[PDB]
This record gives C-alpha cells, structure tokens and sequence, in this order.
RNA sequence: GCGUUAAGCGCGCCGCCUGGGGAGUACGGCCGCAAGGCUGAAACUCAAAGGAAUUGACGGGGGCCCGCACAAGCGGUGGAGCAUGUGGUUUAAUUCGAAGCAACGCGAAGAACCUUACCAGGCCUUGACAUGCUAGGGAACCCGGGUGAAAGCCUGGGGUGCCCCGCGAGGGGAGCCCUAGCACAGGUGCUGCAUGGCCGUCGUCAGCUCGUGCCGUGAGGUGUUGGGUUAAGUCCCGCAACGAGCGCAACCCCCGCCGUUAGUUGCCAGCGGUUCGGCCGGGCACUCUAACGGGACUGCCCGCGAAAGCGGGAGGAAGGAGGGGACGACGUCUGGUCAGCAUGGCCCUUACGGCCUGGGCGACACACGUGCUACAAUGCCCACUACAAAGCGAUGCCACCCGGCAACGGGGAGCUAAUCGCAAAAAGGUGGGCCCAGUUCGGAUUGGGGUCUGCAACCCGACCCCAUGAAGCCGGAAUCGCUAGUAAUCGCGGAUCAGCCAUG
C-alpha cells in the first residue's frame, strides 16, 4: 500500500484497462469489494463495529 | 485469536447501527465513505471532551451527526463558536448540508469507549497499568452496572516481554446474545511500542 | 508417619554422625592360603548433595469415558491427461510470505499491461504524496513543437484578475507555479523472539477459576472428588463446605405444522367472455411472499430408579437438545501476519524513494499436495419433451429478427426489476443409434481457420470450427471423507472481474 501505488485515483490511466480498484482505507487492492470500497479486512471490522449499515452478520 | 466482537455479534438485538440510513447500488460506497470522513474529524478534534460514539444518519442531502460526548460543553464551546467551526468545518468535507447534535453521557463512567480512553491515557502518562485497570474497573463496577472487564496489551510498562492485564468483577457474558454488553477499545500509543486497551461493560438484560 | 511391639515422657550405659565428589579410595598397621576384610585420610573440586510432601507433565501403569478415531460400510486419493499450489532444477529476474496435524487452488474473490513488491534498460530528485521556512523571477491555468518505447529532457505562444495605498507608470501584499538551499516526504528495507490488531489451534473439548469457611507449619487441598445421569462441572443424591463467576445451556438466525396481517404472486379452485399463453372481468380462498405470533415441556400414560434420568406407548407437523447455523472458557504454542492496517528500535534518503517500456511472477527431463476429466454400456451420441432453489443486472442483464456450421456481429423491445432479462437447469423421461473394439469410450497434443475482450493477447487469454485424436482398460507401498437427506451423483448462482487461464 505504498502511498506513491496509491495513485488509481489518478484517473488519467492511458489506458482504462490499467485502472484498478485498491482499498479505500489500507490501500490493499489484494480483494476489494465494489458496493463498499473495502479490503477484505477493512470491511469485517467496520461491519462489526457496526459502522456499514444493515451490514448485519449473515446467518443461516 | 478468538471471541468475536461482543457489538457486532449483538448488531442484531441489544445493539445497533452507528450510522443508520438506506441508499445503495451507486451510492452506498461514496456515501458510506463520507461516514468514516466525518468521524475522522469529529475523532482528531472532539477527543478532550469524550468522543463515546457517533451516530450518523441521512435522507438525502441531509445528514444528522450526534456526536456522544461526557464534557458537552468541550463540544459546543464558548457560548457556542466552536459548534460553529466544526459545524462549518464538515461542510467543507461533504456538501450535504448537515447538523450537528451533542447527547451528554449519562455518566461516562459507564461508556466503554471511554472507560477505556480514561486507562489508555493513564498508561501513556506512564502509571501502572495493574491499578489503572483495577481503578477503572472498580469505578464502572461502583458506578450501578452489573459487570466489567478491562484489558490490557502487553508491553505493560515497558517490559521486554508482550504481558497481559486483566481484573473483572460481576457478571459479563459474551456469549449470551442478549446480556447487551458495551464495548470498546483503546489504543496506547507510547514511547516503547503500541498497547491495546479492551473494556467491556456490562447493564441490566433486554 | 510413630503412638504402652513409640520414632511419646523420663533415667543409665554403649556405638555412631558432624555437606557432596574424590573414598571406603591412597598410605601405615592388623587380619587372610588367596579373593579380600577391619581401621581410613588428604590434595583437589562443587554449591551443592539430600529428605518428605504439593501442583503438574509423562509412563511400552491401571479403571472409567468420549470423537467417522478404529471397525462395518460407500465413494476416492496414490497410476494417466490436464488444472492449481509447492519443492528441486533454473533463470538477468523467475519479488515476498505460508511448512507436521494447526503450509502446499494459503494471503492472491482474478499476474497479458496495470496489479508487482523481482530483473534490464531509459529516466526524476522537496520528488508520485503532507504541513512549514529563507532568497529570487514570475505566478492560476489552458493549447501547440522537437528527441523518445514510454517516461522524461529541451522548448514555443495565448493569460492574470484578488485586497490595500498611488493621477498614473508603478510599488506592497494573500492563495498558487518554478529554480536554488533547508525541515522533511517516501521505503512491500530488517525485526512479528519489541508489539497492538485481527486469525489459527488443542476444542464446541468440558472444562478453568473466585468469595467465605474448614484442613494443612507450608506449597496447597477441600468445593471441582465420590455413586448415578447427561451432548456437557447437565441434572440428582452424597460429602465441610455454602456459594459465585468464565464456559455448558437458553436468548438470536434458517429449515419443519399452524394462525393473524397484507394481497398488481398466486387460481375455472367457484362464475361469463378468450387470439385457452390465467390473456381480460373478478376474487383473495390456495401457492408463494415477509412480518408478528402460537406450538413439545419427557407436560401426558405405562414401567425401571432414592432422585436425576433412562426404555416404550399415545395425541401431534415435529419428541426428548426436531435438522443446521451463529456462538469457540482461563490458557497453550516465544503458533501467523511488521506485505492489510498500526506501532517501538535499526537501516536507506543522485538513493533499499519514484515514473516508464519490455520482461518476470506462466519454462522442465524431474517430486509432492489439492483438484477436474476419464478409462465406458447401472454407458456414450442424436431428436423430442418435464419438474428447482438461491443470486445477478444503467456506465448492466439483453428477449425477438436476419446473418454466419458456430464463437458472434448488425438491428433492436422490456427492466432502475416477485408481476422484464440472464435461463435451457442437468441427471431424468420418450424414440432411436452404437455393440465391446482403444473402439460414435477418452479427450490430451498439434496443425489450420476464425470470433471477442482489451492500447496490446509472442513470451501468457477465453472461445468457435475442422483436422490430429495422445496417456488412459479403474490404479504399488501407503492413504482420505462421510453415520441422511448425509456419502455418491447432477446441474444452476455469486463474489473478484475488460477479459480470463474458476476443473478453485
Ligand atoms: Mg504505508
Ligand atoms: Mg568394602
Ligand atoms: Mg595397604
Ligand atoms: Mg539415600
Ligand atoms: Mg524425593
Ligand atoms: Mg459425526
Ligand atoms: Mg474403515
Ligand atoms: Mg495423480
Ligand atoms: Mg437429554
Ligand atoms: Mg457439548
Ligand atoms: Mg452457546
Ligand atoms: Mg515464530
Ligand atoms: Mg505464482
Ligand atoms: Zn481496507
């Protein structure tokens, strides 16, 4: 997560298909979730502290 | 690694949403990320007064942010100028065009967030840790509430060796979905590592 | 532990000890046929040697007892082709981590570029990013040109308003740009045996403790042991304990019957019209929909038991925790991660910083792991035809027509979606073909053509069509999962995602 790698934002790309998503927190592009913007991990969190609304831990 | 969080495993019942509001689909993401802006700042500022939880809710263009607070007047200010800057402030952050609430805390001495806050400061004024806790702990306990429970990281005075604080009276059931168990956690920035402060606070039943 | 068979209370006398090792050894002496025996040191050396008892761990100790742990049983893995991960080989690089169970389709829910952290080459240095300082020119910013792979280097012209003071030229000054110096950015650069954080794991195992009292010089023990019962430290009875906490359970979610609510789902179920496709009238009954609520508690009857609890029966949709989730104690391992994030210390700051193109993360003659597809007729191919759930969709799902063998293109309706689309579900059923053969089994490899995505598909994409049609005839030692709607088997969906190596 290299603050200078933190440059998707930079629209200007060149070339669309270079753009990529990246987390909106710890930058980890690793697995990042379209509907919240979150890596993985800075999404499990947030959802339990209860900050994702109707984000409620599945069960069934 | 274990115990999942006492909150978001009672999100359900006995617990709910920070930040409240519907939307979706192409808005979510942006507007949930507008959320974690505010609290960023309502974090950096409202800290001397008692940041205990920030509820955030929206219906288009009109957001409430009620920020919980023990010391209320920190939050408003002199007559009430500072109400005004933050106020303003988060407006040139999100041009929803929102308010802002303060709710007192009815005796803070039973908020999680900040009987923890209240030990991590102390241990980054450099006290034991081992009475820090046991003080808290007694507060919450011989302030009402059924049950409490504080830990600490390791590190606990600068030891080599990553040790473990405990001390917990009455009853605090973390697996009983319903018991309603507050929690929260702080962080102990300090000049020999980073130490995490748990408590968990225990009232009443439903 | 001893206790009138005292290790009690006393008296008489005798032997003997005065740290361990060196040593019962050396020497002297006495004794013996001899083997040896009795008497018996020190130098040296070590901070101990040692006794009883407590907790625990361990035992090829014992009793009891659980878990697909074994057995019974079904399918599979180890053989092959391929896919994916890993090692070894190897490479300019083949970035890094993960390693017995508790690494090995694991981080990576998506490497052609990006990503990418590695390698070569070209290139920038207050920098791709944050706040601030000193001197200076000009300042916002917008549009061309040259070298170039790109970056970048060099460079050209439009164009400054904003506040105050001044007739005005013009000067001062705030936000900003640029050269230069500086504080400093930045670092996926070491350390997770400095850490938070989160996770794994013994263990969803049944346990781990606390208060008060009692026992004990004490460490601690008692309660938490015992008999019985339980999925369980669950419950009963006993007992110097009486309790209580964390855990167990219950609270919560989904599936089972039912009711209430609500009917632009659903139906000739009841009625008349029909282009008989429930299409329209109409009605909410049923289905479904999503909310609340009722409902099993060994409550009921028989029988065993002190009791708990256990066997059976009845009513009932459901029975003794109805199935499955969510939920993982005090603690273990210096378990994993400083490459998610955070942070202590160390280290780099014409560079372990940053940009770019190309390459590499994708190679092999090797081994293993986890997989898929098979080796066939309880099959395989073709035509016809039937029943599902759960999700997804505006910078998207795409009906319908025409074109092309097809991938798919071109046109193009509906839908911000229970009431349009992805969709045919497949195995199945019905007719028929193949007839046991590497064979209409198996689809690898390879040749050739072609479509699409994407700036680009050589290194490295998917897909369509023809041709080729390989290893393979059910797997050595060894090894895995599963006790039900499970295993086995058959498809459909999603996340990431331009596309896609998903046989995960
Ligand atoms: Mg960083
Ligand atoms: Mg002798
Ligand atoms: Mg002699
Ligand atoms: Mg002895
Ligand atoms: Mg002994
Ligand atoms: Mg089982
Ligand atoms: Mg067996
Ligand atoms: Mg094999
Ligand atoms: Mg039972
Ligand atoms: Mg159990
Ligand atoms: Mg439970
Ligand atoms: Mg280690
Ligand atoms: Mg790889
Ligand atoms: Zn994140």
């Amino acid at each position: 997560a290299r603050k200078a790698l933190i440059e998707k934002a930079k629209r200007t790309p060149k070339f669309k298909v270079r753009a990529y998503t990246r987390c909106v927190r710890c930058g980890r592009a690793r697995s990042v979730y379209r509907f919240f913007g979150l890596c993985r991990i800075c999404l499990r969190e947030l959802a339990h502290k209860g900050q994702l609304p109707g984000v409620r831990k599945a069960s069934w | 690694g274990n115990k999942i969080h006492p909150i978001g495993f009672r999100l359900g019942i006995t617990r709910d949403w920070e930040s409240r509001w519907y939307a979706g689909k192409k808005q979510y993401r942006h507007l949930l990320l507008e959320d974690q802006r505010i609290r960023g700042l309502l974090e950096k500022e409202l800290y001397s007064a008692g940041l205990a939880r920030v509820d955030i809710e929206r219906a288009a263009d009109n957001v409430a942010v009620t920020v919980h607070v023990a010391k209320p007047g920190v939050v408003i200010g002199r007559g009430g100028e500072r109400i005004r800057v933050l106020r303003e402030e988060l407006a040139k952050l999100t041009g929803k065009n929102v308010a802002l609430n303060v709710q007192e805390v009815q005796n803070p001495n039973l908020s999680a967030p900040l009987v923890a806050q209240r030990v991590a400061e102390q241990i980054e004024r450099r006290f034991a840790v081992r009475r820090a806790i046991k003080q808290a702990v007694q507060r919450v306990m011989e302030s009402g509430a059924k049950g409490a429970k504080v830990i600490v990281s390791g590190r606990i005075g600068g030891a080599e060796q990553a040790r473990t604080e405990w001390a917990a009276q009455g009853r605090v059931p973390l697996h009983t979905l319903r018991a309603n168990i507050d929690y929260g956690f702080a962080l102990a920035r300090t000049t020999y590592g980073v130490l995490g402060v748990k408590a968990y606070i225990f009232l009443g039943e439903v």
